[PDB]
Parts: structure tokens; C-alpha cells; sequence
């Protein structure tokens, strides 16, 4: 999109995701909201309301003739108001259904980019070099480990066999095959490890309150990325390059 | 010495540049723009009057 489309739409969506295909987890949102937010939820369940989608179709193919080269961008700024000028005016069925099959020729140029270069081979990178995107990549105590933390991640989602590695709205989400607790939050996982990248296992009073802190959803991260690792890895006596050989000495022992 | 018995005290006040607010909500302080008994008045056409 340019974009003209709003994020976050769960006030048209929280209930027909309750009825609909029965989500637990819009229950738990909804039972918290107060009752303003609670009732501009259950008129939409009633009356959808109807959103014209002309000025969305023609900044569409704006788009699109910047993306082959055929006009500037500072040109999608004077031309987008002289075309909507124009739909504004001369409104028909010959019209909206011209801006139909020149959308259509759209969605159709790219699949055939898609099917062609086989991208869908890729479709693991793809979400996740966005994950990778929006993170602050500098981190205080750390960045040698966190460096090569991403770089043994980005080797497990090329070397392991079936990860789908697909997202929710807000956060990226990951599968594999072990049955069960399959789902990791790669989002929640990387607030917890924010702090324990230059964590050197020397002030304890009693073991633990470091490794307690580790929630029971970044511990499962740890677990799955501990047999693509090695020993030439993260920085030695820390506290991350200890967990690593301690979990993946619980894997390749319990085989 | 000589100060008069029988002295009565008497007190006031001044508020200048002030407007008396009076909050519509069940506890008498702000927890939110929207107050909490702001938004009971939804149900059933809910029309009120007062004086």
C-alpha cells in the first residue's frame, strides 16, 4: 500500500471474531474494554459499515507506474488529484469496472513474478527479514552476542526442514514440528533477552532471579536454536553462551 | 494591656481567576476524558433532564 489503508481495525473485526471462528484471545480483550469502547463494537456486528474504494484502486496503479519507472514521484502528488477529479465527474458502470480490470492486471503482473522466480521457496526470509527491520540493533551489554544470535537465526530458518515462520498483526510468530508448544513469539521472546545479552554469571547471592527471569516463551527459543550452533558462537563465560551448551547438550544427549 | 474583651472573629475568603468545577464522575477526581458516569448514559435512548 502507499499507504491508504488504517492498521488495527478491531473495532470492526473483535466481533465477528468472537462468533466467528471463536478466538479466545479477542474474548480476553474484549471482557477488559470499557463499555464506550464496548459499544462501538457491537453496532458494527449489526451494520458494517460501507467504505468506498475508489481513491484506494486509482493510488493503486499510481503505484505501479512508479514501480516501472514511467513517471516520477513527485508527479503521484499533482496526477492523483487530476484522475480522482475525473472519476468524481463521469461516474459509471463502463468506469468502475475499468478500474477493476486495470487492478486486476496488477495483482496478475506479480504473480507471475511470484510463480516464475519461485519466491515461495523464500517465503521464511520474507517475514523475517521484516522482523529484523524495525529492531533497534544497537542493544546496551551486548552486540557481539546479539550480532551472532541473529546470524544463527537466520541459519535455522534456512537449514531446518519445515519452519513456516508466519505472523500475526503485531508481532512474528514461528512453527515448527514438535507437537504441543509448536508457536514461538520471536516479539515477547526479544523484550525479555533485551537485558541478558552482557550478562556475566558473577553476582549471585543464590542461583537464580537470572535464569528465573527467562519467561517460559524466550526459554523455548533457546531450545529450538541450540543444535544450529556451535562453539565458535557467542562470547565465552557470559551467561547466553552457557545456556546455548547447556541446551544443546540436552538435545544431542536425549537422542 | 487595654485591648476590648468580647472580640468576635469573623473569616472569608478570595478565589480570583477561578471557575468552580464540579467533576461528573462517581469519585469526585479525573481517571479519564471519557468519565466513568459519562458513558452510562447510552441505554435505552437514555434522555435526562435537570435543574
Amino acid at each position: 500500500d502507499p499507504g491508504l489503508k488504517p492498521s488495527s481495525l478491531w473495532t470492526h473485526k473483535i466481533i465477528d471474531s468472537i462468533i466467528a471462528n471463536r478466538s479466545l484471545s479477542a474474548v480476553q480483550n474484549f471482557r477488559k474494554q470499557p463499555l464506550a469502547n464496548k459499544l462501538t463494537a457491537l453496532e458494527d456486528a449489526i451494520v458494517q459499515p460501507r467504505k468506498d474504494t475508489t481513491p484506494e484502486t486509482v493510488a493503486a496503479i499510481l503505484q505501479e507506474l512508479v514501480a516501472m519507472g514511467a513517471l516520477q514521484p513527485n508527479e503521484v502528488g499533482p496526477m492523483f488529484s487530476d484522475l480522482m477529479i475525473r472519476v468524481h465527474k463521469y461516474n459509471s458502470t463502463n468506469v468502475q469496472n475499468n478500474l477493476s480490470v486495470l487492478l486486476g492486471d496488477i495483482r496478475a503482473a506479480q504473480s507471475e513474478a511470484i510463480r516464475s522466480t519461485n519466491v515461495g521457496e523464500l517465503s521464511n526470509q520474507v517475514v523475517l527479514n521484516d522482523f529484523l527491520s524495525r529492531e533497534p540493533a544497537v542493544v546496551p551489554q551486548g552486540q557481539h552476542n546479539y550480532e551472532a544470535f541473529k546470524q544463527t537465526l537466520r541459519l535455522m530458518v534456512n537449514e531446518a526442514p519445515n519452519v513456516t515462520l508466519f505472523k500475526s498483526g503485531p508481532d512474528t510468530l514461528m512453527q515448527v514440528n514438535i507437537r504441543g508448544v509448536n508457536t514461538v513469539n520471536l516479539n515477547s521472546a526479544f523484550k525479555n533477552l533485551k537485558n541478558f545479552w552482557g550478562v556475566q554469571l558473577d553476582t549471585e547471592i543464590v542461583p537464580g532471579s537470572i535464569s528465573s527471569k527467562l519467561s517460559s516463551n524466550t526459554r523455548v527459543l533457546l531450545l529450538f536454536l541450540a543444535p544450529f550452533t556451535n562453539d565458535s558462537t557467542f562470547t565465552p563465560d557470559t551467561f547466553i553462551s552457557q545456556i546455548m551448551r547447556l541446551y544443546r547438550e540436552t538435545v544431542a544427549a536425549s537422542i | 494591656r487595654n485591648a476590648v474583651p468580647n472580640q468576635v472573629t469573623e473569616r472569608k475568603f478570595l478565589v480570583d481567576r477561578y471557575l468552580w468545577q464540579i467533576p461528573f464522575s462517581s469519585n469526585f477526581l479525573n481517571m479519564g476524558t471519557l468519565t466513568d458516569l459519562g458513558q452510562n448514559v447510552m441505554y435505552a435512548n437514555s434522555s435526562h433532564s435537570l435543574n
